[PDB]
């Protein structure tokens, strides 16, 4: 923090400090954190080193502070540093939000925020009782040394403590009997350092009360400071043992054998710090009276070394042990006032995403008034640093937070992260509302984004992985429910308008921006939603009512995409195909199975009553609502005929590459939803697709690739192989033997190609 | 009769008292520590509710709850076809409950009034927050079908509302079950207050009830009666609109810690002589249950008290957490289930080791198949297994190759050999000893250190006990048990300057123990113990010592002789000391005086004769012992001194010094301490005992007809014998 150093000197001190702290044992750095706590938010020139130290040591202790056990050898968190670190995160975040955008400083501080947010347990209960009476010596604005103690003149010692006072003054007179004997002084008329003649041989009982008061005054001040801190003192029967029991040589007493407890040790550490603060006040008055100079011990007590700590430590020890021997029971300063643990609001993630959704809604309304004023000539941003801070810190902050807490956000104490630490139902509701806000923030603003639209699509991807449908439905605020419904409906409508403008714009300005927005954000994020929902099994139950007709619309649009053919469609075809495969898994109806669609009672087409058939606008048939989609057996006739065809990947690629991921993503889930895989309602259940039929489809695809080798093939069938190792695993190993093993030897012939064959 | 003590579900058998019986080696079910059987003592514990006061809402609706419970009687007795009358006799079918609470006995009316009050109060103490929803839910009442059969005689119509549209949340139903359990506990407690005790049959003369059982063991019929009554009551309370927002499902972690005594795991291993230094070896571990089990290979220096794989002696595999253990724990393999068979393999030449689960090779976090990458041959490896609480396992050394289940699919091709592939005899199996024994304090002990102070011209020889753990963490704040290695023999028959003739004819011996200042005296006990003392409790008290009073009487029944036997004859220093906390300045020399000719144990403390005295039985072997919980680095010290007219301890202990008044401390005498680090040998063969029920007429027959004998090596000094 000193400024007289050269640039090279600053570099050397920074490297040395970051190394020592880097290999330093994690628990020991608590005092250094709490000294850094108030200096970090300044964000001065000196602050880059605190930011880097914060980043590196928190990234090192990513496991430690999150795990309730931490690292077993290094223990776990104390929650005092956790309360300090939440203040760190909030101070840094709010300061950076309100103060001017510097590119270097805020790309350096962003990883610091990420590390702090990750290390802080999202499940953490902000206790109503937190660290208080904050030691202010480190809170001096300059030189972090203002050693004012807690004033205690107002309080007064009570009457039962007078016997304690007499006994402890007896102990003091005894240890100075030993002190005078040790340095050599003996009884005489008057006190003399010359001949070691020294008249205090007389007992405590008859000692003069003035000379007794010389012993009181330190004892009196110590007891007053003890009482002002609030420590409850309780009286035991060992004390009246003394009363029933009731010059001289104070005869050998044995101090050292007794020992204290750890809570009393922290208690005594703070009392010793208080005594050092009183000593440092006295030294400050004497130094100001002097007018100049410095003292080696002028540094705060935490900055001190053990040798000077020894005097305070021992003199606190002695009074404490004599207090046990006297029988008093010292406790903490004040009882707990209340517990904020019942409320899920005090959960750290809850407040974090609280101010996060306020900031996100603020950014969304700022971009709304920018859509309004962007037709004006002035393109300047009054909220420039607001939105740049948002997009390049908050959005990365959200991304890193949800990545670090993959399982936490999925955790509802219902076995996801069964160790504990569940994201609350309201927290997951407000996660879904954050997803909705991100979507409505990203609708048709790619050009307005300064290429950070890729960051935003990754944000939407991550928020798509972080979802919990059961929790949202069984417990969900109606506003958030409507937000998600309007989300899905608006996404479907956006795709329907892009489908209609692509039929009318079959031949291939603002329409280019719209289609690029679609293919870069909307299709990938819907695909991510679809992948997450299907993989995490909540597809069927996220899809109950009118969300089914929304997904029917999305299916019609997606199949129109699959049947649409252009050069830009070919360029963005991989995203299209992955969207197709994702939605097939998400979609709950065997829409291919034209004959066996209707009978499933689990569908809207069965729950649809009759009055609200007529209320809605429906083609009245599961096939008339989707006229273009073909019947499953007809597509499988198509698949077999393309087996005997073996069409080329550069001659006839469209149908043959669009349909294969479709069917694979279908049967991957509707095999285990097939008639043999569901023993209940067999051949009457959702589907009829079976192991022999998919095995024929395997041999079929692997027969087309045989002809496809002539044109050196393409990567998307390697993507199919990626899709199909799950297929190979979930197919019975008996079908592997004698059919798929000859396929391994046939593909052993195919090993001539440079590409890696499975 | 003793058959009346059988719990209703279990059937009476006659088993072996000990766990292990005579059977095949590979079928022998190795057993871990058993769960403590605390359910035998069914103490009905009620949740305390007297401290809680009714909130104002419940206070103003108390009258409506009284009306509701009156409606409950007048529906229950009328829904069962029952009618009304003064005496509650079931044969004439008369009950006053169908009539108004006024004619109904006010005492039972109020009894049910407040037991419904503490019903809602137990809901409150359980976190059930019974508050009114709205005044609608009280102003509206539905009307039930009230035929003549369902008709009542009181004005309180039993037609509040049909409970079909009212649903009780699943957690609320579970708490209803809990409160029904609480009501059953209240009933059982009242019966205990009257003195009722459980019996399989029902009696009123002996006044015994089979209904006096925990709710889990209660019969389904009474379960359903109480269930329907209390569920209907809570449902009607909800119908009154006082909705109760159910307290959360607070998940409970039983922590599986209920083992009898401090034993957490039982370690089984083969004999140290079968250690392997070379070759490929294989053996199978069959898991009867799934839980805290570890199997692997251990060195001959494995400690029976430490858990396998915590330190270097053992290389074990824990599938419960799916972790390999050697000086630590790293993720390895998967978790097994009940019936899964683990196959352990070792290569002593390639220095590799790996495991199998039902045949497949377990994989590390990396793709490598080696459980432990490399190690040193050292002194060889031996098969080992540790079993947790309520765990059953089987170890097959492969003496019969056919008995190995997965050896053919894995292990045979690789060239691994069964551990007992070429053995004519079964492998002797050693286990961790349950019962602690006294042994000499090791010089390398991490907490206890003993120094021997030679006797000077003015000081008697002393043995000083110190703790090196103090002043540092890991210091064990547990009561250590100490004793001297050599006993005093009391006379075979009991008779019915100090003088150098009295001192030569006397048989009274003395040792003293000085408690060092700063060591808390009430934490230290001094006296004598016998060879039978095998009790290791973290908390020790003189009231807990094992005692028995054998009384032998003449032919009428007069007690002509009473003998009290105990293994511990010791006193506390805190009670012996008079000045209390004002002392601890110096001293506290407790003196123990033993009269070998009369068996009188007298204790002196700071020159005064203590009140406590013990009279022992002839030929008792007494070991000088001191039990202390160390609160100071220096805790107590044996002083082998003497007082006036009292023989020294060495004279009693040794025979060559029988007439030597000078105190001595020969090297044989040394401090011994109680510990659990000892192995026990399972016998190769057990007695052939068969047990069966001959008939109801004849009972259970047990029969042993084969004689087995074993050599017992008797250590003379310690008065114990081992095989
Ligand atoms: N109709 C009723 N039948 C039984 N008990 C009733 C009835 N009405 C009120 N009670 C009350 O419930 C109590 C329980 O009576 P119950 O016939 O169940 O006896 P018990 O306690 O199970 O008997 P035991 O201890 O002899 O097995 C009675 O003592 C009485 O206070």
């Amino acid at each position: 923090k000193g400024c007289s150093l050269t640039k090279a000197q600053r570099d050397s001190i920074e490297v040395c400090l970051l190394s020592i702290c880097g290999q330093l044992r994690p628990s020991m750095m608590q005092h250094l954190l709490r000294r850094l706590v108030f200096d970090v938010p300044l964000l001065n020139e000196h602050a880059k080193m605190p930011l880097k130290l914060l980043t590196n040591h928190y990234e090192r202790c990513w496991k430690y502070y999150c795990l309730p056990g931490g690292w077993g050898n290094f223990g776990a968190a104390s929650e005092e540093e956790l309360h300090l670190s939440r203040k760190l995160f909030w101070g840094i975040f709010d300061a950076l939000s309100q103060k001017k955008y510097e590119q270097e400083l805020f790309k350096l501080a962003l990883p610091c925020l990420s590390a702090v947010a990750g290390a802080l347990p999202p499940d953490y209960m902000e206790s109503n009782y937190v660290s208080m009476m904050e030691k202010q010596s480190s809170m001096d604005s300059e030189g972090n040394f203002n050693p004012q103690p807690v004033d205690t003149s107002n309080i007064t010692i009570p009457e039962k403590l007078e016997y304690f006072i007499n006994k402890y003054a007896e102990h003091s007179h005894d240890k100075w009997s030993m002190d005078k004997l040790a340095n050599g002084w003996i009884y005489g008329e008057i006190y003399s350092d010359s001949s070691k003649v020294q008249p205090l041989m007389k007992p405590y009982k008859l000692l003069s009360e003035k000379e007794k008061e010389i012993y009181r005054w330190p004892i009196k001040e110590s007891l007053k400071t003890m009482l002002a801190w609030g420590w409850r003192i309780e009286r035991t029967r060992e004390g009246d043992s003394m009363a029933l029991y009731n010059g001289y040589s104070p005869r050998a007493i044995d101090m050292s054998n007794v020992t204290l407890s750890r809570d009393l040790h922290a208690m005594a550490e703070m009392m010793a710090e208080n005594y050092h603060n009183i000593w440092a006040k006295k030294k400050k008055m004497e130094l100001e009276s002097k007018g100049g100079g410095n003292h080696p011990l002028l540094v705060p007590y935490d900055t001190l070394t053990a040798k000077e700590k020894a005097k305070d430590r021992e003199k606190a020890q002695d009074i404490l042990k004599f207090l046990q021997i006297n029988g008093y029971a010292v406790s903490r300063g004040f009882k707990d006032l209340e517990l904020d643990t019942p409320s899920i609001e005090k959960r750290f993630a809850y407040s974090f995403l609280q101010q996060l959704i306020r900031y996100v809604d603020e950014a969304h309304q700022y971009i709304l008034e920018f859509d309004g004023g962007s037709r004006g000539k002035g393109e300047h941003f009054p909220y420039e640093q607001e939105i740049k801070f948002f997009a390049k810190v908050v959005l990365p902050l959200i991304d890193q937070y949800f990545k670090n807490h993959r399982l936490y956000f999925l955790s509802a104490a219902s076995r996801p992260l069964c160790s504990g630490g569940h994201a609350s139902n309201k927290e997951k509701e407000m996660v879904t509302s954050l997803f909705c806000k991100l979507g409505v923030l990203v609708r048709h603003r790619i050009s307005l984004f300064g290429n950070d639209a890729t960051s935003i699509v990754n944000c939407l991807h991550i928020l798509g992985q972080t979802l919990d449908a059961r929790t949202v439905m069984k417990t969900g605020l109606e506003s958030v429910k409507s937000a998600l419904r309007a989300f899905l409906d608006n996404a479907a409508e956006d795709l329907e308008k892009t489908m209609e403008n692509l039929k009318q714009g079959q031949f291939t300005k603002g329409v280019t921006q719209i289609i690029n927005y679609t293919t870069v954000a909307l299709l990938p994020m819907l695909s991510s939603l679809f992948e997450h929902i299907g993989q995490h099994q909540f597809g069927e139950d996220l899809i109950l009512e009118d969300v089914q007709v929304s997904c029917y619309r999305i299916l019609t649009s997606l199949y129109a995409l699959g049947t649409s053919k252009s050069i830009y469609v070919e360029r963005q075809r991989s995203a299209l195909g992955e969207c197709l495969a994702a939605f097939a898994g998400a979609f709950p109806v065997a829409f291919l199975e034209t004959h066996l669609d209707k009978h499933n009672i689990y569908s809207i087409y069965n729950t649809k009553s009759s009055r609200e058939r007529a209320a809605l606008s429906l083609p009245t048939n599961v096939e008339d609502v989707c006229p273009n989609i073909p019947s499953l057996e007809k597509l499988m006739e198509e698949i077999v005929e393309l087996a005997e065809s073996g069409i080329r990947y550069t001659q006839m690629p469209h149908v043959m590459e669009v349909i294969l991921p479709m069917l694979c993503s279908y049967m991957s889930r509707w095999w285990e939803h097939g008639p043999e895989n569901n023993p209940e309602r067999a051949e009457m259940c959702c589907t009829a697709l079976n192991s022999e039929h998919m095995n024929t489809l395997l041999g079929n695809i692997l027969k087309i690739i045989y002809n496809n080798l002539g044109i050196d093939e393409g990567a998307w069938m390697k993507r199919l192989a990626v899709f199909s190792q799950p297929i190979i695993n979930k197919v019975k190993p008996q079908l592997l033997k004698t059919h798929f093993l000859p396929l391994m030897e046939k593909l052993k012939k195919k090993a001539a190609t440079v590409v890696s064959e499975e | 009769p003793c058959y009346e003590a059988v719990l209703p579900k279990e059937k009476l058998k006659v088993e072996h008292s000990r766990e292990y019986k005579q059977e095949r080696t590979y079928t022998r079910d190795l057993l871990g520590p058993t769960v403590s059987l605390t359910q035998a003592a069914f103490t009905p514990i009620p949740v305390d509710t007297s401290q809680i006061v009714l909130p104002p809402h419940l206070e103003r609706i108390r009258e409506k709850l009284a009306e509701n419970i009156h409606e409950l009687w007048v529906m229950n007795k009328i829904e069962l076809g029952w009618q009304y009358g003064p005496v509650r006799d079931d044969n004439k079918r008369q009950h006053p409950c169908l009539v108004e609470f006024s004619k109904l006995p006010e005492q039972e009316r109020n009894y049910n009034l407040q037991m419904s009050l503490e019903t809602l109060k137990t809901l409150l103490a359980l976190g059930c927050h019974v508050g009114i929803s709205d005044e609608h839910a009280e102003d509206k009442v539905k009307k039930m079908k009230l035929p003549k059969n369902y008709q009542l005689t009181s004005g309180y119509k039993p037609a509040p509302m049909d409970l079909s549209f009212i649903k009780l949340t699943p957690s609320q139903e579970a708490m209803v079950d809990k409160l029904a359990e609480n009501a059953h506990n209240v009933w059982a407690r009242d019966r205990i207050r009257q003195g009722w005790t459980y019996g399989i049959q029902q009696d009123v003369k002996n006044r015994r009830n089979p209904r006096l059982v925990p709710y889990t063991l209660l019969d389904d019929r009474t379960k359903k009666s109480n269930k329907d009554s209390l569920r209907e009551a809570v449902r009607t309370l909800l119908g009154y609109g006082y909705n109760l927002e159910a307290p959360d499902q607070d998940h409970a972690a039983r922590a599986e810690v209920c083992s009898g005594t401090g034993e957490r795991f039982r370690i089984f291993r083969a004999e140290k002589t079968y250690a392997v230094k070379a070759g490929r070896w294989y053996f199978e571990f069959e898991t009867v249950t799934a839980g805290d089990m570890r199997v692997g290979w251990s060195r001959p220096g494995c400690q029976p008290d430490q858990e396998l794989g915590s330190d270097e002696r053992a290389f074990a595999f824990d599938g419960f957490k799916a972790q390999r253990w050697h000086q630590g724990n790293e993720h390895y393999g998967r978790s097994w289930q009940a019936g899964d068979v683990v196959g352990c393999m070792v290569d002593m030449n390639e220095h590799t080791m790996m495991f199998t689960l039902n045949g497949e090779i377990l994989l590390d976090d990396s793709g490598s198949e080696l459980a432990f990458k490399d190690f040193d041959v050292g002194d060889g490896f031996i098969p080992v297994c540790s079993l947790g609480v309520a765990q059953v396992g089987r170890m097959n050394f492969g003496k019969d190759v056919s008995t190995l289940k997965y050896f053919t699919i894995c292990g045979l091709q690789e060239g691994y050999e069964p551990f007992a592939v070429n053995t004519n005899r079964d492998i002797t199996m050693w286990l961790s000893k349950r019962l602690p024994q006294f042994l000499q304090v090791p010089s390398n002990h991490e907490h206890i250190e003993v120094t021997r102070i030679d006797g000077t011209i003015d000081s008697s020889p002393c043995l000083k006990v110190t703790q090196k753990s103090f002043g540092s963490q890991n210091s064990n704040t547990d009561i250590m048990f100490y004793r001297l290695s050599m006993p005093i023999e009391c006379a075979e028959v009991f008779s019915k300057r100090d003088d150098y003739d009295f001192l030569m004819q006397t048989s009274t011996y003395y040792y003293s123990v000085r408690i060092f200042p700063g060591q808390e005296p009430a934490n230290v006990w001094v006296g004598w113990i016998t060879s039978d003392f095998h009790q290791y409790d973290t908390g020790f008290d003189l009231d807990r010592v094992r005692t028995v009073t054998v009384t032998l009487g003449d032919e009428k029944g007069k007690v002509h002789e009473s003998i009290k036997r105990s293994n511990c004859y010791m006193v506390c220093a805190g009670e012996s000391m008079s000045p209390g906390q004002g002392r601890n300045n110096n001293g506290l020399e407790i003196g123990c005086v033993v009269d070998a000719a009369s068996g009188l144990l007298t204790f002196i403390a700071n020159g005064k004769e203590l009140s406590t005295y013990y009279q022992v039985e002839p030929s008792t072997k007494l070991f000088p012992a001191v039990f202390a919980q160390a609160t100071s680095p220096n805790v107590f010290q044996f002083e082998l001194g003497r007082i006036k007219n009292v023989m020294p301890l060495s004279a009693g202990l040794f025979k060559s010094e029988h007439k030597n008044p000078v105190p001595q401390c020969p090297p044989r005498l040394h401090v011994q301490f109680l510990s659990h680090v000892l192995w026990s040998r399972m016998p190769n063969q057990f007695l052939k005992v068969d047990v069966s029920r001959i008939s109801e007429r004849q009972g259970w027959l047990v029969q042993c007809l084969d004689p087995l004998q074993f050599m017992s090596l008797h250590i003379p000094e310690e008065n114990r014998s081992v095989d």
